[PDB]
């Protein structure tokens, strides 16, 4: 379930920047949903959309950068623009959108696990995180590094928090053919084990060591595996043996 | 170097301007050609499925693959022998099966792209951006356009329909499928088949794979099929600067028949198929193939019967010739479904100058 | 404030400003109250109003065309990227201005595009349009030999009304039934027609019987003409011979009655193909062949 505003205020202001994901276009403009300031749909016009083929680029699903023109803070009418947006703002708005998405992801597992409403969770989170700190994702990151943001308001659920922490903390298959011819080997192996995990280590055969590397965002797993390999290489060079890596 | 001369069957007296000959079984070629192009050529030569729409897409895909595989030499720049290679590829294609309007357009686009980026940039950064751009272009001018056309058709179709259809045009298949599945109307599909390519049969098969009420007919059986039946749909190849329908085989006759029996015809086309080349007859430039297609005695493609006929060269004064691409009359089709929703065929080159 | 009420305003009067112009004026009036600065509060509301109008329509086509034209104009307006006030003001001005324009257009038509009837050319007129009548009346002021043939129009006895308007100018006239129309093409030179709307394909959206007339003209090779004020271009495609978005029934086979109650449900709107037109007389230059389509393309940029 996806609802409620990302920031503190429900409706945007003048000059502030937003992100729109277009479902359907070409009639008046686009009355499409926002992924920066609430999931409630706002309207762009077909006048400040063309800057320099126009009906082919946007269409469905593709990320488009917007800026708020006129706000009716009474009932709910939001004016948006694409032409006022510069090339510098493109990345920025996209980044913001990404952050929002991450925040949403963070407040979904919790909703699932404890079987409690998401809106309430959002309310309980977005007050010392979205007002004082800045954005929510950054606050979360800060908390993970050193706990200081969560201490402000008392948590109704601790298990959920623990789960979130665990999540914060994809398996890629790695096989190292260990074929040592050294005097002391067991100790070396132990040392290797003690450095590589600090991930999942399983043993099937005596010369074969099976390890599955945990990845945060798919591409990050290449850096860790390589490091592990390097460590392994370092391990046996001093004693007097060999380790082959496929 | 390739292969030259040696052509099967009689050359005939009339209709001699375009290539109809050539490599069917490969023997001695230049040792630098990427095999994917060759394979494609082999496919196109003996193809029974493709019809104007998918060919260009396939070509684009092939080009993308080539780009992905492309490695810049250490001595010469990115564009030095690349153009030569392209030319060779084109020559091969022509030898196999003559280039279409869409293909020409694609070639032009490629040329433009080549001109855009001058030899100065590194290898892995340039082609990364090129392939993405090309993909984006493909997404824009083709698939999205098709979707738009489909949606236009959706609103245009009323209640209680009985339709006669022809061709292996992918768009039409998509349309019919859409009608069958997501619209849930009272749709009846009647299929017309042709001798050079079993397109109608394929269409019928596709319909069956969905679960539609299908009548199956031919070019000859048309006087009894009407005797309730309203809509007629055709698949276009390209529209010229004149406005005439330059399409496949058995369409024009059908259109004429429709005109005669009250109810007009509707044809679908893309917003890139338009050409600057001027012609008003089939004699100008035509897709002519080997008389091997008109050998099998009915029923199916692979049967091979020793009946009455099976000779071409030994026969004294005998001309067995067939045509694939035709030029239909201008006034007969009324509806044209393009990128700009709806319009008349008399517009001709309104999108050509627009680019 | 209502547009429907405004529309119901003129009824017994009229006979001056084009309908599509009155509607436009009404739209403008509706707009210039609830602040046209904001696009979120306004354009959507306008669209809703238009939808409502469409829903409420008894038997009218050109309203939609007018409204879409207005929308297009509005869209064009905010491309200058200047300021919101001045542009808004300009837009506001452009409603009454548009109305004013219509008269000028009519004048242009009546002075330039009247050269068809000169050497005692007998005219066959069907389908009531104000422009055609203006052309006729203005043609009598130049003292030019001409003759009129009237085909009987039957929606609710409009033919009689038509013949009553030609009597004011004092011009010999005769009545012809649209059954014997095939018999008389000999002495009558050219066929002239007033249209309700012009289609995307090129063809004409008209009244109780026009297609047959067109066919007859084609047979006889005596040219078929359409004279309309240039604002009747609707995004509508009559794909088949007997299909239009009509409010009335499209040939309804009524059940076996006895007291003779259900009978008069005949086609009151008919469509003819694109090839039948020889000349289309409009204020935006003398243009016919595929001009409407071009205009549409220019408007939609597609």
């Amino acid at each position: 379930t996806s609802h409620c505003r990302f920031y503190e205020n429900k409706y945007p202001e003048i000059d502030d920047i937003v992100m729109v994901n277009v479902q359907q276009i070409a009639e008046m403009g686009a009355y499409v949903k926002l992924l920066e300031y609430d999931n409630i749909e706002g309207m762009i016009l077909l006048s400040e959309l063309s800057r320099r083929s126009i009906q082919k680029l946007i269409r469905v699903g593709k990320n488009d950068v917007a800026v708020v023109l006129r706000v009716d803070k009474e009932k709910g009418y939001i004016d948006l623009s694409k032409r006022r947006v510069s090339s510098e703002d493109i990345i920025k708005c996209e980044e913001k959108y990404q952050k929002s998405k991450t925040v949403h992801s963070i407040l979904r597992y919790c909703a699932e696990k404890f079987q409690i409403p998401l809106e309430e969770l959002y309310k309980t989170i977005a007050w010392p995180l979205s007002r004082k700190f800045g954005h929510a994702y950054e606050a979360f990151k800060l908390s993970i590094i050193d706990e200081t943001v969560w201490e402000g308001i008392e948590p109704p659920s601790k298990d959920v928090l623990d789960e979130l922490k665990n999540y914060i903390s994809v398996k890629i298959r790695a096989d190292v053919e260990v074929s040592c011819f050294s005097y002391e080997g067991i100790d070396a192996i132990k040392d290797a084990l003690k450095s590589a995990e600090d991930v999942k280590v399983k043993l099937v055969a005596a010369p074969l060591y099976v390890l599955t590397t945990q990845a945060l965002d798919k591409q990050k797993g290449i850096e860790q595996l390589e490091s592990a390999i390097e460590k392994i290489t370092e391990v046996i060079t001093k004693y007097g043996g060999v380790c082959n890596i496929t | 170097p390739g292969i030259s001369s040696v052509i099967p069957t009689v050359l005939e007296q009339s209709f001699d301007n375009s290539s109809l000959i050539s490599v069917k079984e490969l023997l001695l070629n230049k040792d630098l050609i990427h095999p994917s192009i060759l394979l494609l050529t082999s496919h196109l030569a003996h193809y029974k499925i493709v019809g104007s729409i998918p060919r260009c897409i396939a070509m684009l895909e092939v080009f993308q693959i080539v780009i992905k595989d492309y490695q810049t030499p250490k001595g010469t720049t990115l564009s030095r022998n690349l153009t030569s290679y392209l030319s060779h590829q084109i020559d091969l294609l022509k030898k196999a099966r003559p280039l279409s309007v869409t293909m020409g357009n694609a070639i032009r686009w490629l040329k433009q792209e080549i001109s855009l980026i001058d030899p100065s940039t590194p290898d892995k950064a340039a082609k990364k951006d090129l392939c993405e751009k090309i993909g984006q272009f493909a997404k824009e001018k083709i698939e999205l356009a098709d979707q738009l056309i489909i949606d236009n058709a959706s609103t245009q179709i009323e209640e209680s329909t009985t339709i006669v259809t022809y061709g292996s045009s992918k768009v039409l298949t998509e349309l019919l499928l859409h009608n069958a599945i997501s619209l849930k109307k009272n749709i009846k599909v009647i299929v017309v088949d042709s001798r050079p390519l079993f397109e109608g049969r394929k269409m019928a098969e596709t319909l069956r794979n969905a679960g539609v009420n299908v009548m199956y007919a031919l070019i000859t059986s048309l006087d009894t099929i009407f005797n309730d039946v309203d809509y007629v749909f055709l698949g276009a190849h390209s529209i010229l600067s004149n406005g005439f329908l330059y399409s496949r085989a058995g369409t024009a006759m059908l259109a004429m028949s429709a005109k005669r029996r009250n109810i007009p015809v509707l044809v679908c086309c893309e917003s890139l198929k338009f050409s600057q080349r001027v012609q008003l007859d089939s004699v100008t430039f035509n897709e002519l193939a080997d008389p091997n297609d008109l050998v099998n005695i009915d029923y199916e493609n692979p049967v091979e019967r020793r009946g009455n006929k099976g000779a071409l060269l030994n026969q004294f004064i005998k001309e067995r010739k067939f045509e694939k691409k035709k030029l239909a009359m201008e006034n007969k089709p009324k509806g044209n479904k393009i990128g700009g929703k709806k319009g008349s065929e008399g517009e001709s080159k309104d999108a050509s100058n627009e680019e | 404030f209502n547009i429907t009420e405004t529309y119901l305003r003129f009824l017994e009067e009229d006979t001056e400003m084009t309908m599509p112009i009155a509607a436009i004026e009404a739209l403008v009036t509706l707009l210039r109250i609830k602040t046209p600065e904001t696009a979120a509060e306004m354009i959507n509301t306008i669209k809703s109003s238009t939808e409502e109008l469409i829903k409420s329509i008894p038997n009218s086509v050109s309203l939609r065309a007018g409204c879409d034209i207005f929308m297009r104009f509005v869209l064009r307006n905010l491309h200058l990227y200047g300021d919101w006030e001045n542009c808004k003001q300009h837009l506001i001005e452009n409603g009454q201005l548009f109305v004013s324009r219509a008269k000028k257009s009519r004048n242009k038509i009546a002075e330039i595009g009247v050269d068809f009837i000169a050497d005692d050319d007998i005219i066959l007129v069907h389908g009531y349009s104000r422009a055609v009548f203006s052309l006729l009346n203005h043609a009598a002021n130049k003292f030019i030999r001409f003759r009129c043939v009237v085909t009987e129009s039957r929606p609710s006895k409009q033919g009689n009304q038509l013949y009553t308007l030609l009597e004011q100018k004092g011009i010999p006239v005769t009545l012809i039934v649209d059954s014997a129309v095939g018999a008389v093409i000999d002495k009558v030179d050219k066929v002239f027609v007033g249209a309700e709307g012009v289609a995307e394909s090129g063809g004409i959206i008209n009244l109780v019987g026009t297609y047959s007339v067109g066919v007859l003209a084609h047979n006889a090779r005596k040219p078929f003409y359409v004279v309309t004020e240039s604002h009747k271009f609707v995004r509508m495609f009559p794909l088949s011979s007997d299909d239009l978005p009509m409010a009335g029934p499209p040939l309804d086979f009524t059940r076996r009655t006895d007291d003779l109650e259900d009978a008069l449900r005949g086609p009151t709107i008919d469509y003819t193909a694109q090839e039948y037109i020889t000349a289309l007389i409009t204020d935006l230059g003398v243009l016919t062949p595929s001009a409407v389509s071009e205009e549409l393309i220019k408007m939609w940029y597609d």
